[PDB]
Formats: C-alpha cells, sequence, structure tokens
C-alpha cells in the first residue's frame, strides 16, 4: 500500500477491455458515465486492477470514458522530500541532511 | 451489489451533483462499496474561507464569559479620609491611600465583573458555514462516506489500524445520525480514543470539522445534512420562531 | 468551478490557516506612542479635555436652538393616530402571480401575512391594511379581499375584474390575533369576539360607497353601478360565474377567524376544537 | 532586575483533551435539530448574562434587577454605587456628543 | 361545558408555510406583474446567474455616502469576467464610456457604478436567466 | 471520545410545586395552566373546563363591555345627535 | 441628553425636541418660526406671511435633532389622512 503510480503501457487496451466487459461500439472514448452503476463498475474494476483509485475530489470530473483515460495516465509519484532533493542530481557542493 | 444513494432533493438545472465513494468499516481493506452522489449546493458551493473564519470565531466566542474582575478605588478596603493635608506638607496632594497610584490602590481600568461575549450570526450564515466546511473537506479529499459505522470488533486498535491503512489522518470525526442508534461497536471503540470522536449529526459544527483532519459521514447523515441545510435556501422570512407550529416544517 | 480545483493543491484548511476578509477588521487605535497619544486626541487643557463638555443642545449660555422655537403640535397625538400599511395592487398582483396568495380563496389579513405580502405590527398601532390604487391599470385578478381601508379607485380596479372588496374592522387585540394566529392558539385563551368600530369609524364602515362590512347588502349594487359608470367599465355580475359562492363569503362582525366562532378553544396538540355549551357563555360569545 | 534567571517549566497542553476534542459540538442544535433549542441555551454562566451582552452599566443594571434581591449587603451597596458612578460617567463625560 | 369536535380544518388554513412556494404555471408570459420564469434549458453562456428565494432576478441598487449610486449583480456563478465583459459591452452605448465596475470573484458579485437596475434586469431576462 | 447526549427539552409540562417559595408567581397562576394546556393538549395539561370564564369573571367581562364598548344602535344614535347639533 | 438610562440602559429622547419639531422620513426637520404669534400689531403683512410658514432646518440643526431623539421618531408612519404625508419621500433629487 504505497501511493506511487506508474501507468501501464497497455492501458488503452486494458481500459477498453474493461469498457467492453462492463458492456462496445466504436468511438468508445465518448461514452457518458451518466449511469451511476456503469461508473461504479468501471472505476471499481480499474481501482481493483491498477491499485489506483479516482479520489472523491475528482470523481464527478469524469463524465466521459476519455476523462478516466486521461486520469489513469498521470504518474502519481510518492516519496519524501529527502528522497526528492537527494535524487534531483545535486551538485557536489550541496549536502542535505534530515534530522528527522 | 453497489450502494447508490441518488440525490433526493431537487438539484438546480445548471449544476450536476457531485459524487463520492461509499466505504464501509466492516472490511479492514474494503473501501469503495457503492458510490453516492451528493447535492452540489451543499457539497460543492464556493470555497469561501472568510465565512469559515466568521463561523469559527462565532463558535469560539459566543459562549465565552470572562470571570475576570478587579476592584476599583471604591471597592478596595479602607481609604476614606485624606492621608495628609492639602497644602502644608511638602508631599504630593492625595485624597485616599487607595487611589490607583498607590501600592494597594484600586485599578483604574481593570476587567469588570463577568462579561459575556454573546452574539448571534444570522442562521443563514451559520448554515452556509456548515456547507462551506463540507465542500472544503470534500475538495481537499478528506470527506469519506460510510453506509454505517458498524465495526467487526470493538477494539480501538482495529479502528486506528483501519484509519492508518486508508491514509485518513491523525484525527477522525465520525458522525452518525442519532445518539440513540449509534452502533455499540463504534461507541466502544471511539469512547477510548483521544482523536477519533463520535458525534451525532445534530452535534456537527465547524470548529470540530476544522480541528479534525478527516471527517466521516454515513449516508443517512448525508441525506440529513442535505435536508437541513438546503432548507435555509428557499424559506420565507419567519413570522415567529420555527419552534412554534408551521404548515410544513417538522 | 476552478476554485475547488485550486483547493486540491493547497494544504488542508485548519484552525491555523484562517483569516478574516480583508476590510472586515479595522485596527483598534489606542493612545500609545508619539502619534496616537501624548494629549491623546483631546487637544489642549480646557473643558473638552477634562471630559466635562456640557449636554447636547447647550449653546454656551444663549438660549438654545431647540428652545427658541415655539411649541407646535406636530406630534401631538401621535400614538393614538391609526396607521394602515399600504398594499398596492401592483404588490397584490405580484403576490397572486408567484403563488404566495391564493385568489381562489378569500383573502383575509391572515392570508396576506402568511404569504408574507404585508408585514403589519399591531403594536406601533397599525390598524391593518389599506388598499392602494397604485397599479390599477395592469391589475388582472378576480379576487375577494378584506382590507380595512380602500380608496375608490382600488375598489374600482378590483370590482372591474369580477372582484369583491369589503372593509372590515379590527381591534388591536383582534388584529393581533388575526396577523399571527398560531401564537394565539398556544396562549390557551378562547377565541374572543372582535369589537365594533369606535364612533369615529362607524360612519366609515356603515357606508356602501366604501364597501363597509356593517353596511347594507341592499345598497351595494347602487355603489358598484356608480363606480362602473364613473370609471367606464361594464359592471360584470358576480352571480353568474362559478367562484360566486367563494366571492360571497364574509365573516360577520364579532368573528375574527373565518370558519371559527368566538369562545372556541383550539387544541393545537391533538387537533381538536373545544366548544362551550354553557348558556351564559353562549350569550356572551354570540353577542 | 525583574527578569527570571532560569526558564520556566514547560507548558504541557493536551490538544486532545475531552474538552478540546468536543469543543463546539451542539452549536448548531438550532439549525439542524428543528429549532427546539437555541444555542444561547447551551451557555452556562451567571444567570443575568446567559445569552445577553451589554456594556458595564448595563451589566450592573441587569445584575441588580435580576439577582440583586439576594445579593449580599455590601456587594449590593458597592453595586449601587457603581451604577451611580457609571451613570454619572457615561451620561456626563467624554469627548463625543 | 366542554364539547370537543374536529372542525379543525379552519385552523389549518391559518398555519403559514415555511418553504416559499414554487410559482404556478401560467398560460402566457410575462405575467401581469411582469414576472417571467427562467427558461429551460439553461443557456450555454460561460456564466450563470441564479434567481433569489423569491424567483426574482438579482440586480440590486445600492447607495453609499449619500451619492454613490451603484448596482450589484449578485448570485453570479461561473466566470464573472465574461459577465463583466458582456455587461461592459452592454452599458457602454448607454454611457459613451465603459462603465466602471468591480468584480468580486470570491462572493461572485459584480458591482457597477450608477443605477442600471431596470436595464440589467431586462437584459438578463433577455439572456435567459 | 463520544459526544455527551444532545440537550433536549422536557417532553411534557413542568408543574412547579406551589408550596415552594422559589417558584415564581407566574408559574402557578391559571394562565400558566391554560398555556400548558395549549402546548401539550388535553392529555398532559389540565381539565379543559378551566379555560372559559367563571361566572364571576363572566359578570366582570359583561360589566366592562357595558361600560366601554357600546352597541351600534347607541353609537349611530350619538352620531345622529352630533350631526344634528353640528348642522 | 441621557445616553444610558438607569432603568433600561437605553438612550432617551429630549421631549422639547418632539414638542417643537417635525421629522420627515427623508431626514428633514420642519419647524415653526420664532415669534409667529407675538406682537402681530406691529408687523407688516409680508413679515406676518413669512412668520406663518413651515420652515425647514439646517444640516447641523438636523443632525443635532437626530441625535436628541431615538429610532422611534425616525420611523415610517402610515397615518390615515396625514397632511404632511406627501413630503416624506424625496422626489427628484440629483444629489
Ligand atoms: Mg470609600
Ligand atoms: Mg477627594
Ligand atoms: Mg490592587
Ligand atoms: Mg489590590
Ligand atoms: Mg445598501
Amino acid at each position: 500500500r504505497s501511493r506511487a503510480y506508474t501507468p501501464p503501457e497497455d492501458l488503452q487496451s486494458r481500459l477498453e477491455s474493461y469498457v467492453k466487459e462492463v458492456f462496445l461500439p466504436s468511438n468508445w472514448q465518448d461514452i457518458s458515465l451518466e449511469d451511476s452503476r456503469l461508473k461504479f463498475n468501471l472505476l471499481a474494476h480499474l481501482a481493483d486492477d491498477l491499485g489506483h483509485v479516482v479520489p472523491n475530489s475528482r470523481l464527478h470530473q469524469m463524465c466521459r470514458v476519455r476523462d478516466v483515460l486521461d486520469f489513469y495516465n498521470v504518474p502519481i509519484q510518492d516519496r519524501s522530500k529527502f528522497d526528492e532533493l537527494s535524487a534531483s542530481n545535486l551538485p557536489p557542493n550541496l549536502k542535505i541532511t534530515w534530522s528527522y | 451489489e453497489p450502494v447508490l444513494r441518488k440525490v433526493e432533493l431537487p438539484v438546480p438545472t445548471h449544476r450536476r451533483p457531485v459524487q463520492a465513494w461509499v466505504e464501509s468499516l466492516r472490511g479492514f481493506e474494503q473501501e469503495r462499496v457503492g458510490l453516492a452522489d451528493l447535492h452540489p449546493d451543499v457539497f460543492a458551493t464556493a470555497p469561501r474561507l472568510d465565512i469559515l473564519h466568521q463561523v469559527a470565531m462565532w463558535q469560539k466566542n459566543f459562549k465565552r464569559i470572562s470571570y475576570a474582575k478587579t476592584k476599583t478605588r471604591a471597592e478596595v478596603r479602607g481609604g476614606g479620609r485624606k492621608p495628609w493635608p492639602q497644602k502644608g506638607t511638602g508631599r504630593a496632594r492625595h485624597g485616599s491611600i487607595r487611589s490607583p497610584l498607590w501600592r494597594g490602590g484600586g485599578v483604574a481600568h481593570g476587567p469588570r465583573g463577568p462579561t459575556s461575549y454573546y452574539y448571534m450570526l444570522p442562521m443563514k450564515v451559520r448554515a452556509l458555514g456548515l456547507k462551506v466546511a463540507l465542500t472544503v473537506k470534500l475538495a481537499q479529499d478528506d470527506l469519506h462516506i460510510m453506509d454505517s459505522l458498524e465495526l467487526p470488533t470493538g477494539d480501538p486498535q482495529y479502528l486506528t489500524e483501519l484509519a492508518h491503512y486508508r491514509r485518513w489522518g491523525d484525527s477522525v470525526l465520525l458522525v452518525d445520525l442519532t445518539h440513540e442508534e449509534m452502533p455499540q461497536s463504534i461507541v466502544e471503540a471511539t469512547s477510548r480514543l483521544k482523536t477519533f470522536n463520535l458525534i451525532p449529526a445534530v452535534g456537527l459544527n465547524v470548529h470540530s470539522m476544522l480541528k479534525h483532519q478527516t471527517l466521516v459521514l454515513t449516508l443517512p447523515t448525508v441525506a440529513f445534512l442535505e435536508d437541513k441545510l438546503l432548507w435555509q435556501d428557499s424559506r420565507y422570512r419567519p413570522l415567529y420562531p420555527f419552534s412554534l407550529p408551521y404548515s410544513d416544517f417538522p | 468551478a476552478r476554485a475547488l480545483d485550486l483547493l486540491r493543491g493547497l494544504p488542508r484548511v485548519s484552525l491555523a490557516n484562517l483569516k478574516p476578509n480583508p476590510g472586515s477588521k479595522k485596527p483598534e487605535r489606542r493612545p500609545r506612542g508619539r502619534r496616537r497619544g501624548r494629549k491623546c486626541g483631546r487637544g489642549h487643557k480646557g473643558e473638552r479635555q477634562r471630559g466635562t463638555r456640557p449636554r447636547l443642545g447647550f449653546e454656551g449660555g444663549q438660549t438654545p436652538f431647540y428652545i427658541r422655537i415655539p411649541k407646535y403640535g406636530f406630534n401631538e397625538g401621535h400614538s393614538f393616530r391609526r396607521q394602515y400599511k399600504p398594499l398596492s395592487l401592483n404588490r397584490l398582483q405580484y403576490l397572486i402571480d408567484l403563488g404566495r396568495v391564493d385568489p381562489s380563496q378569500p383573502i383575509d389579513l391572515t392570508q396576506l401575512v402568511n404569504g408574507r405580502g404585508v408585514t403589519i405590527q399591531p403594536l406601533k398601532r397599525d390598524y391593518g391594511v389599506q388598499l392602494v390604487e397604485e397599479g390599477a391599470d395592469t391589475f388582472t385578478a378576480k379576487v375577494n379581499i378584506e382590507v380595512q381601508l380602500a380608496s375608490e379607485l382600488a375598489i374600482a380596479a378590483i370590482e372591474k375584474n369580477g372582484g369583491v372588496v369589503t372593509t372590515a374592522f379590527y381591534d388591536p387585540r383582534s388584529l393581533d390575533i388575526v396577523c399571527k394566529p398560531v401564537p394565539f392558539f398556544l396562549r390557551g385563551q378562547p377565541i374572543p369576539k372582535r369589537m365594533l368600530p369606535p364612533e369615529e369609524l362607524v360612519p366609515y364602515y356603515t357606508d356602501a360607497k366604501n364597501r363597509g362590512y356593517l353596511a347594507d347588502p341592499a345598497k351595494f349594487p347602487e355603489a358598484r353601478l356608480e363606480l362602473a359608470r364613473k370609471y367606464g367599465y361594464i359592471l360584470p355580475d358576480i352571480t353568474k360565474d362559478e367562484l360566486f359562492k367563494m366571492l360571497c363569503t364574509r365573516k360577520d362582525p364579532r368573528q375574527i377567524f373565518f370558519g371559527l366562532a368566538p369562545g372556541w378553544v383550539v387544541n393545537m396538540a391533538d387537533k381538536k376544537i373545544l366548544k362551550p355549551t354553557d348558556e351564559n357563555l353562549l350569550k356572551y360569545y354570540t353577542s | 532586575i525583574g527578569i527570571r534567571l532560569t526558564l520556566p517549566p514547560p507548558k504541557v497542553v493536551d490538544r486532545w483533551n475531552e474538552k478540546r476534542a468536543m469543543f463546539g459540538v451542539y452549536d448548531n442544535i438550532g439549525i439542524l435539530g428543528n429549532f427546539e433549542k437555541h444555542p444561547k441555551e447551551l451557555i452556562r454562566g451567571p444567570i443575568w448574562l446567559r445569552g445577553w451582552k451589554g456594556n458595564e452599566l448595563q451589566r450592573c443594571i441587569r445584575k441588580r434587577k435580576m439577582v440583586g434581591s439576594r445579593m449580599f449587603a455590601d456587594d449590593l451597596h458597592n453595586l449601587n454605587k457603581r451604577i451611580r458612578y457609571l451613570y454619572k460617567h457615561f451620561n456626563r463625560h467624554g469627548k463625543f456628543r | 361545558f366542554v364539547e370537543s369536535v374536529d372542525e379543525y380544518q379552519f385552523v389549518e388554513r391559518l398555519l403559514p408555510a415555511t418553504r416559499i412556494p414554487d410559482p404556478p404555471k401560467h398560460e402566457h408570459y410575462p405575467t401581469p406583474s411582469g414576472w417571467q420564469p427562467p427558461r429551460d434549458p439553461p443557456p450555454n453562456l460561460p456564466y450563470f446567474v441564479r434567481r433569489s428565494r423569491m424567483h426574482n432576478i438579482p440586480v440590486y441598487k445600492d447607495i453609499t455616502h449619500g451619492n454613490r449610486q451603484m448596482t450589484v449583480i449578485r448570485k453570479v456563478e461561473g466566470d464573472i469576467w465574461a459577465l463583466q465583459k458582456d455587461v461592459e459591452d452592454f452599458l457602454s452605448p448607454l454611457l459613451g464610456k465603459t462603465p466602471v465596475t468591480q468584480v468580486n470573484e470570491v462572493t461572485g458579485t459584480l458591482r457597477i457604478k450608477g443605477y442600471f437596475d431596470q436595464e440589467l434586469k431586462a437584459w438578463l431576462l433577455e439572456k435567459g436567466f | 471520545y463520544r459526544a455527551r447526549p444532545p440537550p433536549r427539552r422536557r417532553p411534557g409540562p413542568r408543574w412547579p410545586d406551589p408550596e415552594d417559595l422559589l417558584t415564581p408567581r407566574w408559574q402557578l397562576g391559571p394562565r400558566y395552566a391554560a398555556k400548558q394546556f395549549a402546548r401539550y393538549g388535553a392529555a398532559s395539561g389540565v381539565v379543559p373546563g378551566s379555560l372559559w370564564p367563571s361566572p364571576e369573571q363572566l359578570r366582570e367581562l359583561e360589566a366592562e363591555e357595558r361600560e366601554w364598548y357600546p352597541s351600534l344602535a347607541t353609537m349611530q344614535e350619538s352620531l345622529r345627535v352630533k350631526q344634528l347639533a353640528e348642522e | 441628553l441621557t445616553y444610558f438610562s438607569a432603568r433600561k440602559g437605553k438612550r432617551k429622547t429630549v421631549k422639547a425636541v418632539i414638542d417643537r419639531f417635525l421629522r420627515l422620513h427623508c431626514g428633514l426637520w420642519v419647524r415653526r418660526k420664532a415669534g409667529y404669534k407675538k406682537k402681530l400689531w406691529k408687523k407688516t403683512p409680508a413679515r406676518k406671511k413669512r412668520l406663518r410658514e413651515f420652515v425647514f432646518c439646517n444640516k447641523t440643526q438636523s443632525k443635532l435633532l437626530d441625535k436628541m431623539t431615538t429610532s422611534f421618531w425616525k420611523r415610517r408612519n402610515w397615518y390615515v389622512d396625514d397632511p404632511y404625508q406627501k413630503y416624506h419621500d424625496r422626489t427628484n433629487l440629483k444629489v
């Protein structure tokens, strides 16, 4: 259970496969998620699979399948600032310590 | 099957309702049991942090009564007669040994008596303050909605482990609809914890939504809050208090 | 909104982030320092610095403005003059259009209060509503109003459209029970009987020209006919249409509410009406 | 030299006390408990200032008429003299009139 | 003495409502008072203006200092900057100059200098709000 | 923690004991009884026959009505007399 | 005046002011002219016509009279056949 997310490379076909398995026509990226059961099944399958869930703050924002598609291909990367600074390719005269 | 709490009150035509996951506390790793949508005029109003500051300072200060009192130059003991005559001595002219310049005298402008700091904001501003707290908790991703607060066991350590696993926060405000019908398990679990607090839905305020990092509603409390807060919009000016009987109120 | 979408990226709102709307809190000025206090705003030592400036109106010794002037009775009997809140026909058409006043029922004063069309306060000695001729043209409503005063042109504007006006009277007590009836039925008292007008107002409410509630129902067609001739409209007969049984209902004098009678005790709790059957009470309440 | 030489004992404050954790609950008992109580019926204090705010002359007048009959003798006497003083101050002294 | 009867119907006509009623459906519009409901569907402008409790369009006059005449459009939800552009494009033939305004993006108001209440109410009825 | 139970009103009439000396005088008249009847109905309040006037109160009311509140006949008659004398 | 009474802690009106002046709701105080009923035998009819007039008050006289009365006296009054009623609302000012 770690908030790091790295989007898959077969995400188009997986997501499309889930859209067919919840249903199916062409132009499937413009399917409205107005039906609430359809949205719950689609995002519940994706959360079960990818381990990455659409938050409550964004859950109303996807009204098409394309928006879920655009959500599941942002890399949410989670580590401490000590691990972000020390990995940002420091010059040889910066030294950072964490008295924590 | 899911749990899909559609919105009961009439939404405006130009706003679609805002959705949220429904979770449960039964499963230690069982979130996302259903998907409730929520009324946009109570869970997606304008941010409005100024009103949070109004309602937070109202809640702090209206109940406040300061008991600080000091004694004035009349109330302090003795000091009725001139200490020395007006003119003849080389000392300063004094009238009592209890004037505020003396060591032991009264206080010139000290605190006087119990003072009350009572004031009411209008009830539409308190109600709007509750709405704003709800949209802010939902937008910051701190609202979580349960179907019921029924735990598989009554230990505190279960609930802290659950709150640690789902990355809630240091302090959780659990809200159930009534005080009578709160499940025995959540009562036994949260009656021992310092930071996880049970409150009935009547007890919901703004100081304790800001004090706690996460806030946890149940679906009956969500319908309750939509009902009680969307009522303040679209209601007449009162003829007399709403405790008195009306055509349609309770 | 883009603004909640801003709230994602920001740290959580807490009791440590809050701040008043800039402009709300002016800062307190207090007499410390070089500017706010050495003489502390009182000026040089006189009587206004010591704190003892004389009362408001004192002109230093010449006879003050507010006393050089003769007493005249502008405000002589101010608290016994009767007041009547205006209700224009523009206002009443407005209330009928927005569902707030149902014109398929009689419009008593309770129905104008419960629609919150008119706020009348019996203390501050309002004796009720007066109809007002404003908005007489563009008044298209068949209505039955009971309004304590009415100008001729307002009676004409209602009675043109197939309406009925009558002018009732209310005591301060009676008016007070009429406006807010529900805090009277929690008072436990039986419904009183409204009193007849005083001698100043009996010639008002007994005239058929201004549609008095104590006037003849035999002199009304002459007055309706006279206004219909004066303001140039053909007087419709109310007898023909279907609302006639509604447009005829009045409560008699000494009746405050519509379907009820004086002496009844409304039991709001278990939804009953207790009626007295003693003969002395019935002589007193049906007087 | 009125300054202390050793720094004082630390002020241990429990932010998750019973009082602090439950502060502010039932401030909205009116607006979401069907208006059966006002919030001013939540405050505890002197009987003459529960849900009432006044300046000092008004606090003294209200205290005298609400509780003054069972006040102690020289407290009643001090309070009569305070109303008499504060009367003569608010009504006859100041800058603005 | 007592003789209890359920003729309580006449009491139920005396109880005031709490919720302000939905206005009734009329045949033609506008109504004799000049009221007119918001149109369905809502128009596809960038912004939106609510109605009030009382279903009136919310343009209010406002005086301060005894000489600041000004007008407030108040329940504005959406992009207030499009509304400021469109109001400023609407009033400038009635003035010659652009009207001096102030958006309050927080509350969602827009504040114009000088009384233009009837013109903005008529204008916002035209726009469909 | 758990919130202490929400403060509620008393579900029924408060009858103060008359023999107590710190019961204020407004809580033990007949108006308090009529008011408690009005709030709580026949079940919780009082005998309903107490709400009307007793015949002593009835004759006091009748006396006041005869003194200050004349009839239309006498009102109109005094108006005929004043119009007559004025004209 | 009395800014805080000893019984209520409220402001009090000066009753001389009410006894002599008329507050119109727009803020204008009307008064009667001083000496309008004195020594009429030695006044020219122009002057007597001037004294029998209802004269408005100054700005500072108006604010002095506002401060000496209370909010009861500043209130709308819908009397029945009021003579001064057409003078309450202020028509057609351009500031
Ligand atoms: Mg002494
Ligand atoms: Mg001395
Ligand atoms: Mg001391
Ligand atoms: Mg001392
Ligand atoms: Mg204003």
